């Protein structure tokens, strides 16, 4: 997953 | 023209399907303010960022700048009462809270609509003329501690603080921003320092308006928002305060190369890899590090993780860009790590050098840029519609970074392709940039070094130039692949319209042994998407700890060989959510509408043919009885409330039941359970969205056909249609369950004050009095009496059946909260006799307005029709019906409310408590200025869970409408 949220 | 105004922005960019109406402005003074005029609103909000934080604390006094955004809601001199905030929203439907970071304090709040004016007048004097007052500031660091203790021994916080002891020790980065008694009140004192007057200079030196950006949400006109907020904040005065900025890396020379091996409170095994970078704020058009941030945070075939996976070496793992402060930012990838991964970390961080190196080689690629930009505009057209609350304090923050005619797109819309930002960012990605951290319980005994704030044992070393050089050395893997083209980025956006049969609610359009549907087409936000909802009733799910252990693996195995496939289409704004249940499973698929049919055909085509990888088998039941150990981890508040479900639920397997039982699932056994799960189901299901009735009758037997198909399912019998019952507790009875958590060393309680099923008047009743002593409680039992950072009250539901609950984590033993519950109790009483017949009718009002406050999105409307689903009420108009009954009510009604089910001498008083003790607290008794507490009877103590459940009656469940 890409980083965030 | 207008003195007060410096300036109006050019038209606000919003999506097209965006109703609301905006303008931007600055003040003379400095402020960035957002209107948002929403003639329809419910809930009207404000919300207001400072552009301060923790690092720019003092030195000397850690924490100071959170300890002031707590008490700037402790009374201002226009509204000194210490509670004229909260209590004036909570009686006018409204909530705020407040949060601060390294760089913002961002303050906001909600309230019904036609109160807006009042809350905001309150809101505005926190950044005028705050008292900090001496008392208060005495009584609340004893929250602000309580808030640390909470997050002590909690892991992300202790990593989070570990990363920023070793930077350099020089940088604000290293700053302890939340604080304690011991940073706000003990070292003060011991040094002279009169903190009331720090509060004050701190106050006075940053919350400057040239630093602050508000935004205000209303039914209001654009010139009506605009003068209100003239009005209020142009009297903030100006002192022109330099932004601070932190252009120098908190991770230099000395702290590059470095492994750090760290020993978790949880037993959990992760892999943090981090590069320092360049501040890349500014590049938001073209965002270089989200685009590497997809890359190598890929889960599709050909991923860096796909690999990893493969190996058997990880099973999750996070890539990007990570935020620092104005000057710096981190550039991180981080896995789980399997007992296998855990012993190969060197393989590990050299294939994500190759997947790098893959990047290099083939170059930055505009399609990919161009799909991610397709992705956002669809997103930012078809976003939902936020609530006010959420919405207004996130616009405050991002205000400081973007032009107001950008706030609303700015993080949204891509426009420029920029290779060379591309290459600059991967070229910070190397070896000799790289900060390693291992978490493990392996580590235990072999650390020399304890981080001061949390006591975080851990070691570090430098990585030998020996790896390194290998790290740089990394070639091309074969394994390694771009993903192609995203197939599942939806294009279809037409909104079908209306057909002459819809309905209001959720119409029950099929009704079969097998199936029960119901149906409803978007009448309100008319946006291409759609929720389907199933729930599948099977015995097998729950019969026993192996079975529920075995329908827990069968779904997380699943998700885990869909995960490639699904990712894609969960990239393109279509995600689901699979998990098992004490009935069977539930299926969740949100999103575009578009291409949804396609994951779950995938899914029930995948469920019902499935076939286990044993080594994927392995893994995931090596995680799965970790995480149910780490259970003993979690906040004793958490575990109070664990407690009680499972003393009041006529069937519940406890976690040591659970974990005893794991290690009876066999491959063998687990492939024989899941058809056997299969062979007879009730599928209950929710269709609510861009979709018709026949598209819904589709869906439903599309399910029901594959399950047939592959798994031979045949319908379960009505009787068997088990719905569990709430342990029904006898009247005048006191039953005490005491447990410690071994970890905390804080104690939890949580008290449950059982009322009866609940029906349109017990539901009222129990709403009613939860309302007016909502508010009241939280000021009592942490603001007067301090007890902890968390103080909960309000209805609890299970069943069919409701009470009242409070819910305290405190360093005070529980008989003692319980003691103070009590005494709250009786001054509630009290102050119920005591208020006007006015005052009254405002809480009916509060409550009519949040019972009433519409969806302002999909989802949110699906979960009111969800809730009445699942707990088999099926009151769609339940809102309307309550609210009416609800203004019948009077303050004689709710005096004998109480005075029959809730006071301590009452008739048909059902109380049981959870206590459970800090790890410190030995053993300990059960019972034992201030109000007074009442004298409290003996407890019957809890011995055996099973016991007490056998020897009390069950509730009946509720007749469905
Ligand atoms: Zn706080």
């Amino acid at each position: 997953v890409v980083s965030h949220f | 023209n207008n003195p007060a105004i410096k300036r109006i922005g050019n038209h606000i960019t919003k999506s097209p399907e965006d109703k609301r109406e905006y303008r931007g402005l600055e003040l003379a003074n400095g402020i960035k303010v957002l209107l948002i005029s929403d003639p329809t609103t419910d809930k009207s909000s404000a919300a207001l960022d400072v552009h301060i934080g923790s690092l720019s604390d003092p030195p000397n006094i850690a924490g100071l700048s959170h300890f002031c955004q707590h008490m700037l809601f402790l009374g201002t001199k226009k509204y000194p009462k210490e509670n004229e905030y909260s209590q004036f929203l909570s009686e006018h439907a409204g909530s705020s809270n407040a949060f601060t970071s390294g760089e913002h304090t961002n303050y906001y709040f909600d309230v019904s609509h036609e109160h807006l004016e009042g809350a905001l007048d309150r809101f505005a004097q926190f950044f005028l003329c705050p008292l900090f007052d001496e008392s208060c500031k005495d009584r609340e660091v004893n929250a602000v501690d309580s808030e640390h203790e909470k997050n002590v021994m909690n892991d992300a916080w202790r990593l989070f603080q570990l990363e920023k002891a070793t930077g350099n020790p020089k940088h604000p980065f290293s700053k302890f921003g939340t604080g304690n008694k011991y940073t706000l009140e003990t070292r003060p004192n011991q040094e002279g320092i009169d903190v009331r007057q720090e509060l004050l200079k701190f106050h006075s030196a940053y919350y400057s308006s040239n630093l602050m950006a508000v935004c205000v949400l209303g039914r209001e006109s654009l010139d009506d928002l605009t003068n209100l907020v003239v009005k209020l904040f142009s009297e903030v005065e100006n002192k022109n305060v330099p932004l601070p900025e932190f252009p120098e890396h908190p991770f230099q020379e000395e702290h590059l190369k470095q492994l750090y091996k760290i020993v978790p409170i949880k037993d959990i095994r992760n892999l943090y890899v981090t590069f320092p970078i360049p501040d890349l704020q500014k590049y938001y058009k073209s965002n270089p590090g989200h685009y590497l941030g997809h890359l190598i945070g890929h889960e599709g075939p050909g991923s860096l993780l796909s690999e990893l996976k493969s190996k058997g070496w990880v099973n999750t793992l996070v890539g990007g860009q990570k935020e620092g402060a104005r000057g710096f930012m981190f550039f991180i990838i981080n896995v789980d790590l399997t007992e296998e991964g855990l012993l190969h970390v060197e393989d590990i961080i050299l294939h994500m050098f190759q997947y790098i190196q893959k990047l290099r080689a083939e170059g930055p690629q505009e399609w990919v840029f161009q799909e991610c930009k397709d992705l956002n505009a669809v997103a930012f057209r078809f976003k939902d519609k936020e609530r006010p609350r959420g919405y207004t304090s996130k616009i405050a923050g991002i205000l400081h970074y973007y032009p107001l005619e950008e706030v609303l797109t700015a993080e949204y819309l891509l426009e420029e392709f920029r290779p060379d930002l591309i290459e600059m960012v991967l070229d910070k990605l190397r070896p000799e940039n790289v900060r390693v951290a291992i978490v493990s319980k392996s580590f235990e005994g072999k650390t020399d070094r304890t981080e001061e704030w949390y006591g975080t044992q851990y070691k570090q070393e430098a990585i030998p130039d020996e790896v390194i050089k290998k790290w740089q050395n990394a070639d091309l893997n074969g394994k390694f692949k771009l993903p192609t083209k995203n197939e599942f980025i939806p294009t279809n956006f037409e909104i079908l319209p209306l057909e002459k049969e819809a309905t209001p609610y959720p119409a029950l359009i099929k009704d079969t042994a097998m199936s029960k549907l119901w149906f409803k087409q978007d009448d309100k936000f008319f946006l291409p998407k759609a929720c389907l909802n199933f729930e599948f009733f099977s015995p097998f799910a729950y019969v026993d700890p192996l079975h529920c252990n075995m329908a827990y693996l069968y779904l997380e195995l699943l998700k885990d060989s869909l995960n490639e496939y699904a990712y894609a289409a969960e990239l393109a704004g279509l995600s689901y959510d699979l998990q098992n249940t004490i009935y069977g499973m539930y299926l969740s698929v949100k999103g575009y509408n578009d291409k949804q049919p396609i994951l779950l055909k995938k899914i029930i085509e995948k469920m019902a043919t499935f076939e286990i990888d044993e080594k994927r088998f392995e893994i995931i039941k090596e995680a799965y009885m970790r995480s149910l150990n780490n259970f003993r981890a979690e906040q004793p508040h958490q575990h109070a409330m664990y407690y009680l479900r499972l003393l009041m639920t006529e069937v519940a397997w406890t976690k040591d039941e659970l974990k005893e039982a794991l290690d009876d699932v066999t491959l063998p056994r687990l492939k024989a359970f899941i058809p056997q799960l299969l062979s007879r189901l009730h599928i209950e299901a929710l269709l609510h969205g861009n979709i018709t009735k026949q598209a819904a009758l589709g869906i439903m037997q599309m399910v029901e056909d594959t399950l047939i198909e592959h798994a031979h399912t045949k319908p379960l019998l009505p009787s068997q249609l088990v719905r569990y019952r709430e342990v029904q507790l006898p009247d005048r009875g006191w039953f005490v369950y005491q447990q410690r958590n071994e970890v905390h060393n804080n104690c939890g309680i949580e008290i449950y004050y059982q009322t009866d099923m609940q029906s349109t008047s017990e539901n009222m009743f129990l709403e009613l009095f939860c309302q007016i002593i909502s508010e009241p409680c939280f000021n009592t039992l942490r603001t007067k009496e301090q007890l902890g950072y968390i103080v909960f009250s309000g209805p609890r539901r299970a069943n069919g059946i409701q009470g009242l609950r409070f819910i305290i984590q405190s360093e005070k033993p529980p008989h003692y909260l319980e003691s103070r519950v009590e005494a709250f109790l009786i001054t509630m009483e009290k102050s119920i006799e005591d208020m006007t017949e006015e005052a009254f009718q405002k809480h009916i009002q509060a409550l009519a307005i949040r019972r009433l406050d519409k969806p302002k999105k999909l989802s949110a409307e699906c979960a009111k029709y969800w809730g009445e689903i699942i707990s088999q009420q099926y009151n769609f108009d339940r809102d309307n019906t309550e609210v009416a009954y609800l203004k019948t009510l009077t303050k004689e009604d709710i005096i004998k409310f109480y005075k029959e089910m809730l006071a301590v001498d009452a008739p048909r008083r059902h109380k049981v408590s959870v206590h459970v003790l800090a790890r410190e607290m030995d053993s300990c008794p059960v019972v034992g200025n201030l109000s007074q507490a009442p004298a409290l009877p003996q407890p019957e103590v809890i011995q055996n869970m099973t016991e007490f459940k056998r020897g009390l009656p069950l509730f009946p469940l509720v007749k469905p409408h």
